[PDB]
RNA sequence: AUUUAUUGAAGACUAACUACUGCGAAAGCAUUUGCCAAGGACGUUUUCAUUAAUCAAGAACGAAAGUUAGGGGAUCGAAGAUGAUCAGAUACCGUCGUAGUCUUAACCAUAAACUAUGCCGACUAGGGAUCGGGUGGUGUUUUUUUAAUGACCCACUCGGCACCUUACGAGAAAUCAAAGUCUUUGGGUUCUGGGGGGAGUAUGGUCGCAAGGCUGAAACUUAAAGGAAUUGACGGAAGGG
């Protein structure tokens, strides 16, 4: 294409690209508030975690890790941030 | 471009534009610092410490949460290791491949790979000995390294 | 310093007996005079006394083995195959 | 070539059919077609004992012959000569095997073959080497052309197959094994085991070989021919 | 000059392929380079089919086939007319009719 | 793994090496854990088992020899036995 | 009902053997080959000679009393050509048309996994 | 001639030169 | 004998699946299972911080053949023996067959070792397929109809092995997504070539047990050799008449 507004692209294109190709690289991950049942102990958790995190109570494990994101256990109240 | 192979992979991180983080975490610099020293006090490395802090506490990265980075913090609170972390892992992997060789003398692929590992060792050691985190007269030698890993 | 290029322990044999035979003896002479590791104490105090008598001065033990080395490869294969069949029969 | 031979005798007829007698071979209780064929042997002089000279034998016959059907056509059973009782002699199992044309038919490319083997003992003192063949398959709704597996899938499929084989035969005696290979329950056990790995069609069983038997046990063999 | 783009074979990112032997001449030729075909042929060859059907003890008989892959060298392929030489414009038809 | 937990005690906790100092500590009850190499005299091995039986201490056998165990603790000699007197920081006594 | 033999044809290039035997196999009946029929070393593999041998063994086995046969076709295989000669189809058609009853046609050619070595040099047979 | 056989002719020739020159010394 | 049937032993090999498919620095790597360490890509709001690129000297690995000593030694088979065919045939073709082919320890250091295309970085036409990781879609199918997971479908992405079409551009042409961004000549570095032969020969070092490898001329001779295409002629090359 001869011309295009590279200084002001569309949200859909910059969401489509790799995160190292946008006009200013920024992460496509996120954080999340999560709570296992029982005690509240409202805990922050990372998307691509690499760990098996729990609450201070005991082994009440929240997010088992995987090569990309972390797979959360079934009974977990979680929420974007 | 990724010296000891022919791959041109770019699997890296992308630290955001927000140099003052993160608008929801309102705890204190002293709290993350005591947490850092607690993890370093059970004997963890700065990489694993930042990993843990990130994926368990609200810590984007210590350099913006605190005013500085984790290795600086550990050097200042007295948990400054004898040598750098990455050099330590290269020496560990070196002695591992070495013992593999000594028990299995025909893994020529592993002899080659050991050569490349030790080349990398020597290069990072040269950088450290020029910028004074290590002293000159330091040198990788094999049995002393097998001892130094602890 | 470094005295000899390639005769090593077979420079006591001088110019005699032919280079090839001096080369073959060299391999085994190194092997038989060397110190080895005692399995019982871990120390480097094992030496040959006589053909297939390998004794450790520190821990005062003696093990039977090859005439020129302390573990011959033939006997190594036998150890492994004995271990296989011994585990299998009690199982 | 009729007149080419340079020597017929470097050393310096009667018809064997009149000298030979017929015999009639039967299957075990585990196959509905008992009567399967006949065979020949020289007349039992006191010098030879044709009974034992005939004992040293085996016969391959098709499982379609042995089950009246046409779906069992592609599997053949070798039955060994183990007992002779007065001109209605009997056999017992020696080994299953497919027909090479069926085997060569299911194998084709742009799919993935998988094969497992087990060297396991049975409950009744035999020791058998069984094999198992499995293929991958294009799903319905799939559009790619080949449907190749990913080899970690293959070690897992191999493991679950092999443990099913060992599990079954360790507890199933020889006759029980024969009785459970005619319906091919093993194939449905495999497919219900493996549908969380790969779709995996063509899951038939494959040959099975007595590697060293026990003592004869004439009572058990006659128990089979009750 | 380079007569072809794949040099008469199929090797990219390998550097080596174990050989196969031909079937007419039995020349040791690589696998990717060979003239593999596939014979799937009724054993009766379609002439004796009627005779075997009538002489069968059982009708509706499947009548199986010989299955076998055929590895050919370039020479024996070209000689037996399996493949044949093609114009400088129609060498590139990588699919058959 | 196991060598890292032992290294944490070497850095943080305290310990004593060798047969004589170990059994001295074991008599006094001051020890918590003992590790014993596997190239070892079975008599000495069994004797420590008896001593730790009396003291009710725990015992662990190292997949290695005196030389290997010595490299683990960070010393440069043969160590057939090591006595943990207290760890402070590590979960060594808790795990395994 | 039907007495059964087995047909065992072996259609190698340069010779097409036929012989009939019991279901077990050790009881052999009437081995005949193409070369038994003709003179010339070339027509040993001729399908005419093959059908000649097929008809005589059909006659012999009928006068011994067989009725049907289960067929096993074979070729050289192993290291060599793995595909049959023309005498195969010829002999099987001939005995079929002879009137002996037919069942269970099957190929049992040795189709080896990972053979030793096929002869005739690396460069090949430079005919 | 063929380049390979040119190598073979020279090598056989060369080893003959070696041996004769060995004879004088 | 050939053949068929039941076993046995020995060694080698890893058919079919097997592909414009994977991995490896290259040579190379295909039955299963277990152990040993290694590696790429991906994911990362982890860590250190310019540690990097290419490299004379120098080292590691290096198909086959070959050498040294043990084992092993079935097929195949340099040498060698015989059958022939031939004018001759110690060449093709056939039947034997030693060295070898496998392995252990140590050497050899070449190959059309080729993608005949150095390595690192950037920018530039489209399109589809595919391998590995990742992201999203109440998507389909799967167990207990339906949770996960898995296997597919769709869309996107990063990294690969390559491909299809153009020809803006290049080239002597064949051709090429680089062999482009070069008389509008400059991103960084290494190695090599200067008409053909003589000649990778002689000599001298140097490495090797040897075979041989690395470096490596001169005299003398000659006006051509050589590359890619065009048209003809020819072919014990094919298709048609």
């Amino acid at each position: 294409v001869l011309v295009q507004d590279l200084l002001h692209p569309t949200a859909a294109s910059e969401a489509r690209k790799h995160k190292l190709k946008t006009l200013v690289q920024g992460p496509r991950s996120y954080f999340l508030d999560v709570k296992c049942p029982g005690c509240l102990n409202i805990t922050t958790v990372f998307s691509h975690a690499q760990t098996a995190v729990t609450c201070e109570s005991c082994s009440t494990i929240l997010c088992t890790p995987t090569g990309g994101k972390a797979k959360l256990s079934e009974g977990t109240s979680f929420r974007r941030k | 471009g990724r010296m000891h192979s022919a791959g041109k992979g770019i699997s890296s991180s992308a630290i955001p534009y927000s140099r003052n983080a993160p608008a929801w975490f309102k705890l204190s610099s002293e709290s993350v610092i005591e947490q850092i020293v607690k993890y370093a006090r059970k004997g963890l490395t700065p990489s694993q410490i930042g990993v843990l802090l990130r994926d368990a506490h609200g810590v984007t990265q210590a350099r913006v949460i605190t005013g500085n980075k984790i290795m600086r913090i550990l050097k200042s609170n007295g948990l400054a290791p004898e040598i750098p972390e990455d050099l330590y892992y290269l020496i560990k992997k070196a002695v591992s491949v070495r013992k593999h060789l000594e028990r299995n003398r025909k893994d020529k692929d592993a002899k080659f790979r050991l050569i490349l590992i030790e080349s990398r060792i020597h290069r990072l050691a040269r950088y450290y000995r020029t910028v004074a985190v290590l002293p000159p007269n330091w040198k990788y030698e094999s049995a002393t390294a097998s001892a130094l890993v602890n | 310093a470094k005295r000899t290029k390639k005769v090593g322990i077979t420079g006591k044999y001088g110019v005699r007996y032919g280079s090839s035979l001096r080369r073959q003896v060299k391999k085994l002479e190194i092997q038989q005079h060397a110190r080895y590791d005692c399995s019982f104490c871990g120390k480097k105090t094992v030496k040959r006394g006589a053909a297939g008598i390998w004794t450790c001065s520190c821990c005062k033990k003696t093990v039977a083995g090859g005439a020129y080395t302390v573990s011959t490869a033939a006997a190594a294969t036998v150890r492994s195959t004995i271990r296989r069949l011994r585990e299998m029969v009690e199982a | 070539a009729v007149g080419k031979n340079k020597r017929l005798s470097k050393g310096k007829v009667v018809d064997p059919f009149t000298r030979k007698e017929w015999f009639d071979i039967k299957a075990p209780s585990t196959f509905e077609n008992r009567n399967v064929g006949k065979t020949l042997v020289n007349k039992s002089t006191g010098l030879k004992s044709a009974s034992d000279a005939l004992k040293g034998r085996v016969v391959e016959v098709c499982l379609a012959d042995l089950q009246g059907s046409e779906d069992h056509s592609f599997r053949k059973i070798k039955l060994r000569v183990d007992e002779v009782q007065g001109k209605n002699l009997l056999t017992n199992f020696h080994g299953m095997d497919f027909t090479t044309d069926k085997l060569r038919s299911m194998v084709r490319k742009w799919q993935t073959l998988i094969e497992a083997n087990v060297t396991v003992k049975t409950s009744d003192d035999y020791v058998l080497r069984i094999f198992a063949i499995a293929f991958t398959r294009k799903q319905a709704n799939q559009v790619k052309r080949h449907s190749y597996a990913q080899s970690s899938h293959i070690r897992a499929i191999r493991k679950v197959i092999s443990e099913i084989l060992t599990k079954e035969v360790q507890g199933s005696t020889l006759a029980q094994l024969t009785s459970k290979l005619i319906p091919e329950v093993i194939n449905k056990e495999i497919e219900n085991a493996t549908k969380d790995i790969f779709p995996l069609q063509n899951i038939h069983v494959r040959k099975v070989k007595l590697l060293k038997q026990p003592k004869f046990d004439v009572g058990a063999l006659m128990a089979l021919h009750g | 000059p380079k007569k072809r783009a794949s040099n008469g074979r199929n090797k990219k990112g390998r550097g080596h392929v174990k050989p196969v032997r031909c079937v007419n001449c039995s020349k040791s030729i690589p696998k990717d380079k060979a003239i593999k075909r596939m014979a799937i042929r009724n054993i009766v060859e379609a002439a004796a089919v009627r005779d075997l059907s009538e002489a069968s003890v059982y009708p509706e008989y499947a009548l199986p086939k010989t299955y076998n892959k055929l590895h050919y060298c370039v020479s024996c392929a070209i000689h037996a007319r399996i493949v044949r030489v093609r114009s400088r414009e129609d060498r590139k038809n990588r699919a058959p009719p | 793994s196991i060598n890292q937990k032992l290294a944490l005690v070497i850095k943080s906790g305290k310990y004593t090496l060798g047969y004589k100092s170990t059994v001295k500590s074991l008599r006094q009850g001051k020890s918590k854990l003992i590790i014993i190499a596997a190239n070892t005299p079975v008599l000495r091995k069994s004797e420590l088992e008896y001593y730790a039986m009396l003291s009710k201490t725990k015992v662990y056998y190292f997949q290695g020899g005196n030389n290997e165990l010595g490299t683990a603790v960070g010393k440069l000699f043969r160590v057939g036995v090591v006595s943990i007197l207290e760890a402070g920081d590590s979960d060594i006594l808790t795990t395994l | 009902s039907q007495v059964f033999g087995v047909a065992r044809i072996y259609a190698s290039f340069n010779d097409t053997f036929v012989h009939v035997t019991d279901l077990s196999g050790k009881e052999t009946i009437a081995r005949v080959t193409g070369g038994m029929k003709v003179k010339a070393d070339r027509d040993e593999s001729s399908p005419y000679a093959a059908m000649l041998a097929a008809q005589d063994v059909a006659a012999k086995c009928k006068e011994v009393g067989i009725t049907a046969v289960h067929v096993k076709i074979r070729a050289t295989g192993g290291t060599r050509t793995k595909t049959p000669g023309p005498g195969g189809q010829a002999a099987l058609r001939a005995l079929a048309r002879s009137g002996l009853r037919i069942g269970r046609i099957e190929d049992v050619t040795p189709v080896p996994s990972d053979s030793t070595r096929k002869k005739g040099g690396r460069r090949g047979r430079r005919l | 001639m063929r380049a390979k056989w040119r190598k073979k002719r020279t090598r056989r020739l060369k080893r003959k030169r070696r041996k004769v020159r060995a004879r004088s010394k």
